[PDB]
């Protein structure tokens, strides 16, 4: 599908200056999709668009802290 | 049954409270709680201004709803007039109700 | 006798006197701080050190000018002196609580001075935004001492607001309606309402900063789900009303001064003046986020705050035009007081109009956190608040002291100050449009001429401040005793003589209802 | 309303005492029942060292600077987990 | 000698000892927070008690014993107290704003949910409901006390006021127990922060208001109050209703909607 | 306004002293500090 | 950037900053008009021995003192609000760049495709090269493609900062725990300078912002070069 | 009672204009100086 | 208990020119002196602590 990807497009769920949730949402959606695939032996590849949006939007230090905490068992979001 | 035990103002009020309370029972205003009601303010019928000395500041609201008040000292002696409207006032010295 | 009188006072006049003295001393401290600011910026490079010592000076400058100079002079000083006299009251409602309002201020100031002496001071701005004001970027006692200083200043002004409101509501002559009180009394009642409602919100904010710094709360810390923007809301909820608090008693004194030296028995449009001050008081509670146009707020919020901020111009215009209408057909006395008042009308108008420019969130993106904000607020504070304080001081000194000033010396002082403040702040507009940030110890080279002229102007203002001290000494030194004052018939505060006796209106005024 | 009595209209003190002993204190007695029945200690949760909890940016000014003011060993883990 | 009804107060040291107390408590907290010493704080707390005691003692001396409280002085004190309570309402308003700010837009650090991940809120139907019932009851009992005093009934006043205080003290002992038993702390992010600081300031107001009521109880014991002059009792009853209402707003907001 | 002549007139000489003393009380202490800034920054 | 003795705004680099110039001119005309009118009327009131000191009725005239200012506020608000909603309206960025504020420098992250991130520090005065501007130069400039809609996201990993480029009419606060969006479109190649616009401690004055606006092809090769 | 009238409703003497000049000079002087001595105090630290 | 307000009214209206804070007799003086001693002493200790805290340590 649409994978002449330049950057995350406008998302009407997050139309204002504060884009924190946009980053966070796409970070949750990717790692949720990821879990519901390494599960049924399916392809992570369907999860790709979330991966590209959260990587476009999210500060590196955020992703890094979120990834460290998933590993530690302290990630406060539901995945 | 109210068993009582609670004093009244009549029994226990003292000092200036008691004075205000007794003066009011007699229809008197020695401590200037009430706005005086004007006369016609002619030289014949001057506004009577009680005082415990020989001068007292008058404020004159010349017309109803005037925001501006005209202030002047009123001395014992001949009726004086408001500098703005000429309404007459006369000082009525007595000694203080101690 | 001396302690009974000056430490144990329950007298509205004496406590007003204590406030004027405290205010004058604070003004000196604030002036020194303003000269350090402008010494550092007076030539390109670094004079004192990096941004910390500089922003400790800038922070202290503001706390001192606002909480120790303007509020105590205008409200504690002119307020306690004039309000009881202007309504023929024997004193204030809570004369003993009144005295505690005053004695909280020295310890408040001791806490501010302690903050600046301990560690590296509080280099936070007077806004004290976290996380910079927090226990990681401002580790140690400096910010806590600042918070405790504001707590004591806060309690002083809340108890004083209760005092002024109660006094003005309850202790007028029986026949005097609120619509027969002079505008200065209106201006203090409305100021006291803003204080009563705004300061407790600030107390909540800075208390939350106190607990984030010392009890591991996370009100403003994202780690615990907190938001630094919350503090900005709580602070500015107080902070905008705070600026209307700083000017309203100013408006009051200007209305009296313009009326008096126009040889008028009354100000033009009395009820319009009352309406205007009450509108400004109300509107000043629904506009705070105009201090927050760059924090990332949604477009519709930005559009509300732009529009609500701008509407304040209407009621404010009615006061300005009404002062001009008071001058109209006056038998003009060109007293020093009148000169301060005329300067006020014009320079306050300029400050207000540049406020209106900043109200437009679009322009504010470029002007925010630049010297254009600094030009706006010094026009309305250093030429509004201060001009109203100088006019009132000159006007009422003879009432308070029983002595007259040298009028020629006073005209000289006005002239030096006028040049000083205009030279200091007019060029800061240029610095702002061209992008010079606030709270900078040094600027890119292009900014050098306007910073040089601005610093030179700051020195002319120092000369006026020093002259002022001499003028007050000359008056007490020479002892010209007052005889006669025109227009007592519409200025009750003069009618008990100069100075009035310790106890006035022991016998209340006589005012009848027709 | 979720309320339906009648107007007591026979001297105020007597009516308010009526309400104190008739409604107020009976409510307090029922809620005291309901609470000294749902009480008793309860399954404390698995300690997870979440970063938004057990916040420590500065030591507390009492004890060892790591215990909160009303620290309950049973139910309040330290940042390093429950106490031994 | 005056022909107005207002109170010219004797020169008083208590404003100065108040100010200095403020200095000693603020500088004391600084020394406690940063230089590990409580001595300055203990002194400011002591002088502050002494000041409050002697200041309010003098007000009783001025009123009950000297008769300075004319209807005009009393009217003024009514305005004073209403205005004080308004200022206290805005103070709490700050904490509610903080609560609603954090709880309506939970940040990622919390799990983007309210309550935050890892927070097991108190059951609002348990001791919180009991506490609600207790303050509401004390509201009824203080009203019985007010009517008793107006109807000249000394015994029933002392009875109704005793009950009101006992409920005040009950509420305070329960809240102390909830505090000890709560599995979360002030340091558990913005949930712990808003919870303990809002309910904590409330708790202080309950202790302050209980203390006021107890003052009123002993004054009533010593027959200070007439059936028509008892502003101290009215002021404490206004304060007490204020405390009651702040609780209802905390219960609805933090304990019920915020769980 | 009207006023009595000065009870204790302050001659030009007296004003010159008071103005001088007044300016010096502001300028000397600040001047001392500003002049010695370099010595502070080193120490 | 600003030049010596500058009075007004830095020259417009985006169409939004151009629109702000025209709106500032409109407003400033109104400001000069009103403040000069007030000064004129003050002097008019003060320049006659003629007098009228008796009670002036104040109703017919308070209409004018209220309706005229209301009309003028509206004449400002209209254009003010057109520009506000214009700034906001949906465009489609070709590119997203994050900037993190720090004590005391900016980090930039271009993470649409590759993992490109670097630190941008003020050039010290003692290491300026001939012709370089004291307090404004950085070691690593923010290279961006000219004539293209770019999404800037702003945050901080410590205290408040604020990311500002007066030429493009940009100021977005940098708040830890928060991601602030703004859009950026340079009509021209060049260097565009700005400075940290929120007090952030010891070196607030000394963490500037330099954008280098070049064609897309030079932009792409630069990015590849910085991995 | 307390003293009333010019020069007597104040907590400082104006009995001698030179003593007064000394007082006013300490008073305003100490205020104006304070910041300079705080800047000094902070620079003579670290 | 009995109502002894009248006695207290007599004591506090006695025309001895004492301010209300001292009019109860010798304890008012003792207590006033204790309060002022703590306030003024405490203030001097507060200034010592500021001094101490204004200079660096270990
Ligand atoms: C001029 C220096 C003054 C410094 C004095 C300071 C000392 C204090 C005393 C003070 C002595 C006053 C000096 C005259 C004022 C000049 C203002 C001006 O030209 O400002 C222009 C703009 C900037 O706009 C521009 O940018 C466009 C103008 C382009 C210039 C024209 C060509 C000139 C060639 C040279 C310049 C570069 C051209 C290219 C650049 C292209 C533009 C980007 O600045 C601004 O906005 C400034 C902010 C104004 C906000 C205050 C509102 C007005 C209140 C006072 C009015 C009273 C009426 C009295 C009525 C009159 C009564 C007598
Ligand atoms: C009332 C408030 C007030 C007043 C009067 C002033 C007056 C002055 N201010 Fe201040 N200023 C602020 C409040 C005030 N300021 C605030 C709130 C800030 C922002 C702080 C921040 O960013 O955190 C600020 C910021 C500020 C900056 C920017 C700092 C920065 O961004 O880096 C500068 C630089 O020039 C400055 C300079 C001056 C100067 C030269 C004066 C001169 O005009 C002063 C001249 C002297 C006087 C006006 C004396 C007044 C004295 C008396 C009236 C006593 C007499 C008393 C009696 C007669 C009874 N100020
Ligand atoms: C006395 C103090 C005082 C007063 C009265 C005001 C009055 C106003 N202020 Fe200001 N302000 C400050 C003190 C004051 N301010 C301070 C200290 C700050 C900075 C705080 C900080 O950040 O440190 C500040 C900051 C500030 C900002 C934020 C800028 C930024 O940080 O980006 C804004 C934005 O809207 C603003 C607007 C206004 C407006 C619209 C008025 C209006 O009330 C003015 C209304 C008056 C007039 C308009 C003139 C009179 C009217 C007429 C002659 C009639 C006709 C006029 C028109 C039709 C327009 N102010
Ligand atoms: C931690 C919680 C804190 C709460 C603590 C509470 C303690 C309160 C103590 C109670 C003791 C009260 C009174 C004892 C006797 C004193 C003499 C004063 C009474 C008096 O003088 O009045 C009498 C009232 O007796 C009458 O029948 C009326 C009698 C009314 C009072 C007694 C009954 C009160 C019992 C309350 C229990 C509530 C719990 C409910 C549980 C059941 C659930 C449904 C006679 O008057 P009357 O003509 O009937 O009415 C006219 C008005 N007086
Ligand atoms: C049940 C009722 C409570 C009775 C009170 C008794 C004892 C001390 C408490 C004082 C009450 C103060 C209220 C507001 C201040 C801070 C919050 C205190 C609320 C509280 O008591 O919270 C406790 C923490 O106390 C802590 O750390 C804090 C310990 C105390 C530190 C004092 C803080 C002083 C700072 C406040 C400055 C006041 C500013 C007011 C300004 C006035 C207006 C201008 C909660 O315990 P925990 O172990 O975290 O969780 C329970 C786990 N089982
Ligand atoms: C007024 C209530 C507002 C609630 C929402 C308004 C509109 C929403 C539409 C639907 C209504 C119900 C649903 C709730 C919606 C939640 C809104 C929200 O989420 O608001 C949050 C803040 O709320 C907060 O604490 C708000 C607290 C602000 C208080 C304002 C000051 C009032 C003080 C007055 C004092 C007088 C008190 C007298 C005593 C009775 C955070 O905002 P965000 O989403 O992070 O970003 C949007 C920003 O740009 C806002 O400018
Ligand atoms: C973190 C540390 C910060 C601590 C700072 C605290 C500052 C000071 C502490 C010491 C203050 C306590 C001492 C007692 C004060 C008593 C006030 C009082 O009771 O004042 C009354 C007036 O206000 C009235 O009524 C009603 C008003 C009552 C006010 C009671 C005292 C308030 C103290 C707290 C202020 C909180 C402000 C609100 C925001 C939270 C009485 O007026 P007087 O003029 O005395 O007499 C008049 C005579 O006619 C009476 O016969
Ligand atoms: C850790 C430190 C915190 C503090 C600890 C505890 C502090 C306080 C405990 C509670 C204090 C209440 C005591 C007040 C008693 C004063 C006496 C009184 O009540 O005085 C009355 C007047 O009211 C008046 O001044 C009205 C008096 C108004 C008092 C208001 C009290 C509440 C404020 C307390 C401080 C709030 C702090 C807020 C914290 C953020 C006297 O007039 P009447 O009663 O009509 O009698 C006259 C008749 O006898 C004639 O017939
Ligand atoms: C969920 C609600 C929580 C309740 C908390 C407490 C509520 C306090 C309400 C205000 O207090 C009372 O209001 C009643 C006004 O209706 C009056 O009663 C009385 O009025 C008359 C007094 O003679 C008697 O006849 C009546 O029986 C009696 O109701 C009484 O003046 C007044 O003090
Ligand atoms: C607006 C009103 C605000 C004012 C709030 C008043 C706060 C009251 C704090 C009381 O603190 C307690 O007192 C104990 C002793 O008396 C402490 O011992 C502590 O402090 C000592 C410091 O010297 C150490 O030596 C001890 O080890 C250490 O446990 C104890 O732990 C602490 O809980
Ligand atoms: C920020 C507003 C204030 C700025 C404007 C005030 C400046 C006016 C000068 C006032 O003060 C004096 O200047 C002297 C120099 O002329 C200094 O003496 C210094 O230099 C002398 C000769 O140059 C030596 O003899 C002295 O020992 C040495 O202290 C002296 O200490 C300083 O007080
Ligand atoms: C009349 C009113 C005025 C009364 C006079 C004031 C009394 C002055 C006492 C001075 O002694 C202080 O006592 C502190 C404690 O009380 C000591 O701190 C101590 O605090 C802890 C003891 O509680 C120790 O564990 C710490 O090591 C140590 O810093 C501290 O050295 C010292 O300055
Ligand atoms: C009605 C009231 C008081 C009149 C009085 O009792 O003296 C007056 C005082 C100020 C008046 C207002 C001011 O004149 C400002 C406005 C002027 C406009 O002409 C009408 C609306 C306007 C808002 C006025 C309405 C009304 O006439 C007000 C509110
Ligand atoms: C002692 C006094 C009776 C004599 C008099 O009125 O002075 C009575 C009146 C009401 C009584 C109080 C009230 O009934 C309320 C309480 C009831 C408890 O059972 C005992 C203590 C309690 C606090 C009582 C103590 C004391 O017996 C009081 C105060
Ligand atoms: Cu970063 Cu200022
Ligand atoms: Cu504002
Ligand atoms: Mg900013
Ligand atoms: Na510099
Ligand atoms: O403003
Ligand atoms: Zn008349």
């Amino acid at each position: 599908k649409i994978k002449n990807y330049q950057t995350a497009p406008f998302d009407s769920r997050f139309p204002n200056q504060n884009q924190t949730r946009n980053c966070w949402q796409n970070y949750l959606d990717f790692h949720r999709c990821e879990k519901a695939m390494t599960a049924k032996g399916g392809d992570v590849s369907v999860c790709e668009w979330y991966r590209r949006v959260y990587k476009s939007l999210c500060p590196i230090s955020w992703v890094s802290t979120w990834d460290d905490r998933r590993a530690e068992g302290t990630f406060p979001g539901k995945i | 049954a109210s068993g009582g035990g609670v004093p009244t103002d009549e029994e226990q009020a003292t000092g200036l409270e008691r004075e205000v309370m007794l003066a009011a029972r007699k229809g008197q205003d020695p401590y200037n709680i009430l706005a005086p009601k004007a006369t016609s303010g002619t030289k014949e019928d001057p506004n009577l201004v009680p005082s415990i000395t020989n001068k007292r500041i008058v404020g004159c609201i010349c017309e109803e709803d005037n925001s501006t008040v005209i202030w002047f000292w009123l001395h014992k002696g001949e009726a004086q007039r408001c500098p703005s409207c000429g309404t007459h006032y006369k000082l009525v010295p007595h000694q203080l109700a101690h | 006798m001396f302690i009974n009188r000056w430490l144990f006072s329950t007298n509205h006049k004496d406590i007003g006197t204590l406030y004027l003295l405290f205010g004058a001393w604070a003004g000196m401290v604030g002036t020194a701080l303003s000269l350090l600011i402008r010494a550092e910026l007076g030539q390109p490079g670094t004079l004192l050190g990096d941004d910390q010592i500089y922003n400790v000076v800038v922070t202290a400058h503001a706390f001192v000018m606002i909480f120790f100079m303007v509020m105590p002079i205008m409200i504690g000083g002119f307020g306690n002196w004039l309000v009881p006299l202007m309504i023929g009251a024997p004193d204030m409602a809570f004369p003993r609580m009144n005295n505690m309002s005053f004695w909280l201020l020295p310890p408040s100031f001791l806490l501010l001075l302690a903050s600046s002496m301990v560690e590296a001071g509080a280099g936070t701005g007077w806004t004290v935004y976290p996380p910079l004001a927090g226990n990681l970027a401002h580790a140690g006692a400096s910010v806590d001492l600042t918070i405790f200083s504001l707590h004591l200043a806060g309690v002083s002004s809340i108890l004083g607001a209760i005092n002024f409101i109660t006094t003005i509501i309850n202790m007028k002559p029986p026949a005097m309606s609120q619509y027969q009180t002079p505008l200065f009394v209106w201006s203090v009642m409305i100021t006291a309402v803003l204080l009563l409602l705004s300061l407790p919100v600030l107390a909540a904010g800075i208390t939350m900063l106190l607990t984030d710094r010392n009890l591991n709360t996370t009100f403003f810390d994202p780690a615990g789900g907190g938001d630094p923007i919350l503090y900005q809301h709580l602070f500015w909820f107080f902070g905008h009303p705070e600026v209307y608090i700083l000017i309203l008693p100013g408006f009051g004194m200007i209305s009296h001064i313009v009326t008096y030296y126009s040889g008028k028995k009354e100000p033009f449009g009395y009820m319009g003046m009352v309406w205007a001050m009450m509108s400004i008081g109300f509107l000043g509670f629904i506009v705070w986020a105009h201090h927050m146009f760059t924090v990332g707020m949604d477009v519709d919020t930005r559009a509300y705050f732009t529009s609500a901020t701008m509407i304040i111009a209407i009621p404010t215009g009615v006061k300005v035009f009404s002062w001009l209408a008071t001058l109209h057909g006056g038998n003009i006395k060109w007293s020093p007081a009148m000169m301060w008042a005329l300067g006020f009308i014009f320079l306050f108008t300029v400050g207000g109009l540049t406020g209106i420019v900043l109200a437009n969130s679009s322009l504010d993106i470029v002007l925010h956190d630049t010297y254009y904000v600094v030009a706006h607020f010094h026009y309305v504070l250093s030429m509004g608040a201060v001009f109203a304080i100088m006019g009132g001081f000159v006007h009422w000194f003879p009432l308070f002291s029983g002595y007259t000033l040298n009028d020629t010396w006073a005209k000289i002082h006005f002239a030096i100050m006028f040049v000083g403040v205009n030279m200091t702040f007019f060029p800061q507009h240029f610095l702002g449009l061209s992008g010079m940030p606030r709270r900078y110890s040094d600027y890119p080279d292009a900014y050098t001429m306007w910073n040089t002229i601005s610093s030179m102007g700051s020195f002319i203002s120092l000369t006026a401040v020093m002259l002022m001290v001499f003028i007050i000494w000359e008056a007490f030194a020479s002892k010209r005793e007052v005889l006669t004052v025109d227009l007592t018939t519409t200025n009750l505060e003069w009618l008990n003589g100069c100075p009035p006796p310790y106890h006035t209106f022991e016998e209340p005024t006589y005012v009848n209802l027709k | 309303a979720s309320a339906a009595k009648g107007d007591h209209g026979g001297t105020g003190a007597r009516t308010w005492r009526f309400l104190t002993f008739g409604l107020a204190l009976p409510s307090v007695a029922l809620c005291t029942l309901n609470s000294w029945l749902h009480s008793g200690h309860r399954e404390r949760p698995a300690f997870i060292p979440y970063h938004h909890l057990r916040i420590r940016t500065k030591p507390f000014s009492w004890g060892d600077g790591n215990h909160t003011f009303f620290h309950n060993p049973r139910v309040n883990p330290l940042p390093t987990g429950y106490e031994k | 000698h005056q022909t107005h009804a207002y109170h010219m107060v004797n020169p008083s040291p208590w404003p100065l000892t108040g100010a200095l107390s403020a200095l000693l408590m603020t500088s004391g907290l600084t020394m406690w927070f940063h230089f590990n010493s409580m001595t300055l704080l203990m002194i400011g707390l002591t002088t502050n008690m002494l000041t409050m005691y002697q200041w309010w003692r003098d007000v009783i001396r001025e009123s009950t014993f000297q008769g300075h409280h004319t209807p005009a002085v009393q009217k003024g004190l009514r305005y004073g107290m209403i205005l004080f309570i308004i200022s206290e309402v805005l103070f709490f308003t700050g904490f509610f704003w903080a609560f609603y700010h954090s709880s309506l837009a939970p940040t990622p650090e919390l799990g983007g949910c309210w309550p935050p991940t890892g927070i097991h809120p108190l059951n609002p139907l348990e001791v919180p409901l009991l506490n609600t019932s207790v303050l509401l009851a004390s509201g009824v009992s203080i009203t019985w006390a007010h009517h008793s005093l107006m109807e000249g009934d000394r015994k029933h006043m002392l009875q109704a006021l005793f009950i009101t205080i006992t409920l005040g003290v009950y509420f305070t002992l329960l809240q102390a127990s909830e505090y000890y038993e709560a599995p979360f702390t002030i340091s558990d992010g913005v949930y712990g922060s808003t919870f303990f600081v809002a309910t904590g300031f409330h708790g202080l107001h309950v202790i302050i208001g209980s203390t006021f009521l107890i003052v009123c109880f002993f004054r009533q014991l010593k027959f200070h109050f007439t059936s028509n002059h008892h502003f101290g009792f009215e002021a404490a009853a206004w304060y007490w209703h204020f405390v009651d209402v702040v609780w209802l707003f905390l219960y609805v907001s933090i304990y019920w909607w915020g769980s | 306004i009207t006023a009595k002549p000065a009870k204790t007139p302050t001659s030009p000489k007296e004003q010159a002293i008071g103005l001088s003393v007044t300016f010096l009380s502001f300028l000397l202490p600040a001047g001392w500090v500003l002049y010695h800034l370099d010595n502070y920054k080193k120490s | 950037m600003a030049y010596p003795m500058q009075l007004g705004f830095q020259d417009a680099t985006s169409p939004i900053m151009e629109e702000l110039l025209h709106f500032h001119d409109h407003t400033l005309m109104i400001v000069f008009l009103i403040s000069s009118l007030v000064l004129y009327i003050i002097s008019l009131m003060l320049t006659t021995k003629l007098t009228h000191t008796s009670t002036m009725d104040a109703q017919e005239v308070e209409t004018i003192w209220t309706i005229l200012p209301a009309i003028i506020l509206i004449l400002i608000a209209l254009p003010s609000l057109r520009i506000l909603y214009m700034m906001d309206e949906i465009n489609n960025p070709s590119l997203t760049v994050k900037t993190m504020g720090h004590q005391w420098y900016w980090s930039y992250e271009y993470t649409d495709y590759e993992d490109l991130s670097f630190d941008s520090y003020m050039i010290p005065t003692s290491e300026l090269k001939p012709g370089e501007l004291r307090l404004l130069e950085v070691d690593n400039r923010v290279v961006l493609p000219m004539e293209m809609t770019i999404r800037m996201l702003v945050s901080s990993e410590d205290v408040l900062h604020s990311w500002a480029v007066p030429s493009l009419g940009l100021k977005t606060d940098a708040i830890p725990g928060r991601l602030n969006q703004t859009t950026l479109m340079s009509s021209r190649p060049g260097l565009y300078y700005g400075q940290c616009s929120e007090i952030c401690g010891s070196n607030h004055s000394f963490m500037p912002i330099v954008l280098e606006l070049v064609p897309l092809k030079y932009f792409e090769k630069w990015s590849a070069s910085m991995l | 009672h307390y003293e009333e009238g010019p020069g007597k409703n104040i907590p400082f003497s104006v009995e001698n204009k030179w003593r007064l000049l000394a007082m006013m000079t300490l008073f305003f002087g100490s205020g104006f100086a304070a910041p300079f001595f705080i800047v000094r105090h902070q620079l003579l630290k670290k | 208990f009995e109502n002894r307000v009248a006695e207290k009214q007599k004591l506090f209206q006695e025309d001895n020119g004492l301010p209300v804070h001292l009019k109860g007799g010798a304890t008012d003086n003792i207590l006033y002196r204790v309060t002022m001693t703590l306030c003024l002493g405490g203030t001097l200790y507060s200034l010592y602590c500021l001094g101490w805290a204004s200079f660096p340590h270990k």
